[PDB]
């Protein structure tokens, strides 16, 4: 706010000898007008009133750049330019200890998001919303974009402990992705051979899908190593915890990085946590069958395949996938919009 | 017991899967057609113009209000109140306005219309409190059907899509878009927040992004449009084709009034402005402010300062809050650059 | 026609759309008896509008309005 | 001895061999509201020992 | 210089941080509060009797840093060196890749500052020089 302004304006009272009759206006004293007003500072009109001359303050600028809406103005356009950059170069991000506003959408547009222990990730304020909700429902902003409500609503993609093992998974990420369009495949030799067999084998009866992805240890005589597809240990997860029908990600075969999917087959069984402001919201908890397409899974699904549509990759997809679930309530929220969206990619 | 409890217009147009529903074979053609008659006959077309009969050099009657309204009438008009069956003009051309995906998400209402003969898609804003009824799944026994009030002037994750989706199925037809934006902000609830509206707004960006037509966005009175509203449709992210005008009576910031007074109106505020405009406390001030004062006399005037002050805030409060206001006015944003030039509707 | 004109407004100038017109003049003159040499009309007008886009929304510009026209 | 390009820090002299190099450790000067933060050890010289110069330069400065 | 009979007074003044890394900031000193003129160098041009930075600066962004539960952002650079040190030893478990960089050689930053019309502008300079 003008500062100028608040430690020597006056109020205009509907009656001065009572201010609790309400005010009509602030104004400025002679000395004090006379100096904002020539300044182009705010916007006044000459006015006489209760028989003093005034410079009545009709309108606020504020010779102080920057408090107004150019800030607002401001967020939009670093917002547009990393969205369609987005879709046209490699963007990542780690939140640390907490992203507001416009820092909270911009590291939420470029979509790839990592977040650091006791930070949040929110728009808003707990306080104003506990407010305009009438009582202190929510104590800290942890719980409005804390991972306990962005890491089970799939909003957070990672999650990390502090910013250093972030740089280590924004460095560690980097190591997938070719440097620019100009380049190659450029490939590694890989210490998980390519001409090998796999000893693992999917199974009828259900399995972790990592396996099948990633290998596994030898069940019994450690330490000897079911193969798996892809290389040891090559593989880099996203959206983890959340829909869990299908997995999505990336790795390594032989050296060359790509994006991976595999599907769950146990039916999977999601939270759904209680609302605290609403009375009625209990913390209910979804059956969400394994090889099935959902709302939730489709928008996740088509969000990998389609980062690394716009990067350039190969794919190599293991797809199994028997159709959509078509209960009511799943039906009316919307997985047709979404199927369709994913045939764009 | 039926396909249309999956499929039926009363899933598809209660989740605004489907934008029209029709009675009748005869009926629904007659309904395809009819939109056809806003559209470009190919890419290479213009919008087919109409000479409306709804005149262009009119005045609109209808003024959106404080009170709570359909949007259709600050939009498409209304009958006239006393004279009937006189018509309370609208923005756009009397019966103009086709909207789609009605029952869904009606905190916003979105559709085509004509202006003048012009066909645009328009989106504006409910006023009223929402009742937006989601069905209960007879699949599972717990489900019962919540009935949830869902606020006006609010992006919830349901309005941002209706919101999302009308734009970006508008932008692709080749219609210039004219939002009568009244939004406070998107909602920052656990829930509506849980349920993505976030993710939305930053898609919306890159829908808007693909516009190759006028645009034109006109805040009406009684109307605010504060953070992730305008932030997300700021003429950044298109500057090419994006033009922007706001009505005297349009609001602008981060954060709206009542949020921003909490931080810069403390007691200190209140007491500074109190001593420099408040009668009584200047009085109280020059005893307090007088040395050599009586045991009696000085108690009582700490216990006068006291009691004189938090007395005195309710009235300085309101003060206070209307000094804020004032910075964030349409007056302020031309001159900052945020808006082209004020209209008044 | 260049020099005369510009000689008589060299003040009042804003130099960012003044060095990017005063350099090709001087190069209108350093490439000058060429066969093929005509004035790069729509270059000076549009660079003088990159800066348009950015101030134009603000009536800020009657200094600049009588080095814009 | 720009020396007064760090009156705000503290430096006492202790007489040396090698006469020359005066070295400081410094404290850092600050208001008798405040403790000093910066602990540095400074090694000050003059070079004065009469192409071999820069050599001489270099290799007296091992030395040294 | 061997002809010309110019003598020319040069405040070098030398840079290393951790690691062998050496940054030798050259100047001449040149014309009225002396200039340390040369690239872009940290503290390119400044006059000489500069008083000596405090450290405690550093330190105080450092604290505030902390108790936000991060990272301070002139710590980044090595930050990012030690996850990438990190990197490359971890790396080599799962693919054969060349020899990793010694610490002083890993990255190397500039700083990118904006100019009046919001253009780049590149600047080598000391940790701790945010506006």
């Amino acid at each position: 706010l003008a500062e100028e302004i608040r430690h020597m304006f006056h109020v205009a009272w509907v009656d001065p000898e009572d201010p609790y009759k309400g005010y009509r206006y602030l104004y400025l004293t002679p000395q004090d007008y006379k100096r904002v007003s020539a300044l182009n500072s705010v916007h006044c009109e000459h006015v006489e009133d209760e028989g003093e001359s005034r410079y009545k303050i009709t309108d606020i600028i504020g010779k102080e750049e920057g408090i107004g809406p150019e800030n607002l103005r401001g967020s939009g356009m670093i917002a547009g330019e990393s969205s369609l950059a987005y879709n046209e170069i490699i963007t990542i991000s780690l939140v640390t200890c907490r992203a507001i506003g416009i820092g909270a959408y911009l590291v939420r547009l470029g979509q790839r998001t990592i977040q650091v222990e006791n930070s949040h990730l929110i728009l808003t304020g707990a306080g104003a919303l506990n407010k305009v909700l009438g009582r202190e429902v929510y104590t800290s902003n942890n719980q409005l974009g804390g991972i306990q409500i962005m890491h089970n609503n799939g909003v957070t993609h990672c999650t990390v402990c502090d910013d250093f093992e972030g740089v280590f998974t924004v460095l560690h990420w980097l190591s997938y992705m070719p440097k620019s369009v100009h380049s190659s495949v450029p490939l590694l030799n890989s210490k998980d051979p390519i001409d090998r067999i796999i000893e693992f084998v999917p199974t009828k009866t259900p399995y972790d899908p990592r396996w099948m992805l990633a290998g596994r240890p030898h069940p019994t005589q450690k330490g000897q190593w079911l193969s798996g597809f892809f290389d040891y240990g090559s593989f880099s997860e996203i959206m983890q915890p959340w829909a869990q029908t299908v997995v999505v990600g990336r790795a390594r075969l032989g050296g060359i990085p790509v994006g991976v999917v595999a599907v769950e087959t146990r039916t999977v069984e999601l939270s759904i946590p209680a609302d605290p402001a609403n009375l009625d919201s209990e913390a209910k908890i979804i059956q969400q069958a394994g090889q099935v397409w959902f709302p939730d899974s489709a928008f996740k699904t088509y969000q990998a395949i389609k980062d690394f549509n716009r990067e350039g990759l190969p794919l190599m997809v293991f797809a199994n996938w028997r159709g959509f679930s078509g209960g009511m309530k799943d039906m009316y929220d919307q997985v047709l919009k979404f199927g369709a969206y994913i045939v764009d990619g | 017991t039926s396909n249309n409890q999956l499929g039926g217009i009363q899933i598809m147009h209660n989740n605004g899967v489907t934008h029209c529903t029709v009675c009748d074979d005869f009926e629904g053609v007659f309904t395809v057609l009819h939109w056809l008659s806003y559209m470009p006959k190919s890419v290479h077309s213009s919008v087919p113009l109409l000479n409306s009969k709804d005149p262009i050099d009119r005045i609109i009657e209808f003024v959106p209000t404080k009170t709570p309204y359909d949007p259709r009438w600050m939009l498409a008009g209304r009958p006239h109140p006393t004279q009937k069956g006189q018509w309370l003009s609208g923005f756009f051309d009397y019966g103009s306005f086709s909207e789609i995906m009605q029952p869904w998400a009606q905190t916003v209402v979105v559709g085509r219309a004509r202006l003048g003969g012009i066909p645009v898609g328009v989106v504006a804003v409910e006023t009223r409190t929402v009742e937006l009824s989601i069905p209960a799944d007879p699949a599972n026994l717990d489900s019962e059907a919540k009935i949830i009030q869902q606020a006006g002037q609010v992006w919830f994750p349901d309005s941002a899509f209706k919101t999302y989706q009308a734009i970006k199925d508008f932008n692709r037809e080749g219609l210039p878009l004219m939002v009568f934006a009244n939004w406070r902000g998107f909602s920052g609830g656990m829930k509506d927040m849980y349920d993505q509206v976030l993710k939305f707004g930053a898609y919306i960006v890159d829908g808007l992004r693909e516009c190759c037509q006028p645009v034109l966005v006109y805040i009406p009175p009684q109307a605010e449009l504060r953070g992730g509203s305008w932030v997300v449709i700021d003429s950044s992210i298109n500057p090419r084709h994006m033009e922007m005008y706001a009505d005297r009576e349009s609001r602008g910031s981060v954060l709206e009034p009542e949020g921003t007074v909490e931080i810069k109106f403390r007691r200190k505020d209140l007491v500074k402005t109190m001593r420099r405009v408040d009668p009584v406390y200047i009085h109280l001030a020059e005893r307090l402010g007088t040395p050599e004062l009586s045991t009696a006399e000085r108690k009582e005037l700490e216990n006068k300062l006291k009691e004189r002050e938090e007395f005195l805030i309710p009235i300085y409060h309101q003060v206070a809050v209307q000094f804020a206001d004032l910075h964030d006015t349409p007056g302020r944003m031309q001159e900052k650059g945020v808006i082209s030039d004020i209209l008044d509707w | 026609e260049l020099q005369d004109i510009m000689t008589s407004v060299s003040g009042r100038i804003p130099p960012n759309v003044e060095k990017s017109i005063k350099k090709e003049m001087a190069q209108y003159a350093s490439n000058i008896t060429s066969v093929l040499c005509q004035f790069p009309s729509q270059q000076i007008a549009n660079i003088l509008d990159s800066h348009a886009a950015t101030l134009n929304r603000k009536s800020e510009r009657e200094v600049f309005f009588m080095n814009t026209q | 001895l720009e020396l007064n390009r760090m009156r705000n820090f503290d430096l006492t002299a202790i007489p040396c061999a090698n006469h020359k190099m005066h070295l400081y450790l410094g404290a850092a000067k600050v208001e008798v509201g405040t403790e000093v933060t910066d602990y540095r050890f400074f090694v000050r010289a003059i070079i004065r020992h009469s192409e071999a110069s820069f050599e001489y330069l270099q290799n007296e400065g091992e030395r040294l | 210089l061997t002809p010309t009979g110019k003598a020319i007074p040069i405040r070098l003044f030398l840079t290393n941080e951790s690691g062998y890394y050496l940054d030798i900031s050259l100047y001449k000193e040149v014309t009225a509060q002396i200039m340390f003129q040369a690239k872009q160098g940290p503290l390119h041009g400044m006059l000489i009797n500069t008083p000596y930075v405090t450290k405690d600066l550093l330190q105080s962004k450092r604290f505030q840093a902390q108790s936000l539960g991060t990272t301070y952002i002139y710590d980044i650079p090595e930050m990012f060196r030690q996850s990438l040190i990190k990197l490359w030893e971890s790396m080599s478990t799962q693919a054969f890749l060349p020899s990793p960089p010694l610490p002083s050689d890993m990255l190397t930053y500039t700083e990118l500052v904006l100019d009046d019309q919001g253009q780049l502008v590149h600047m080598n300079r000391l940790p701790g020089g945010n506006e």
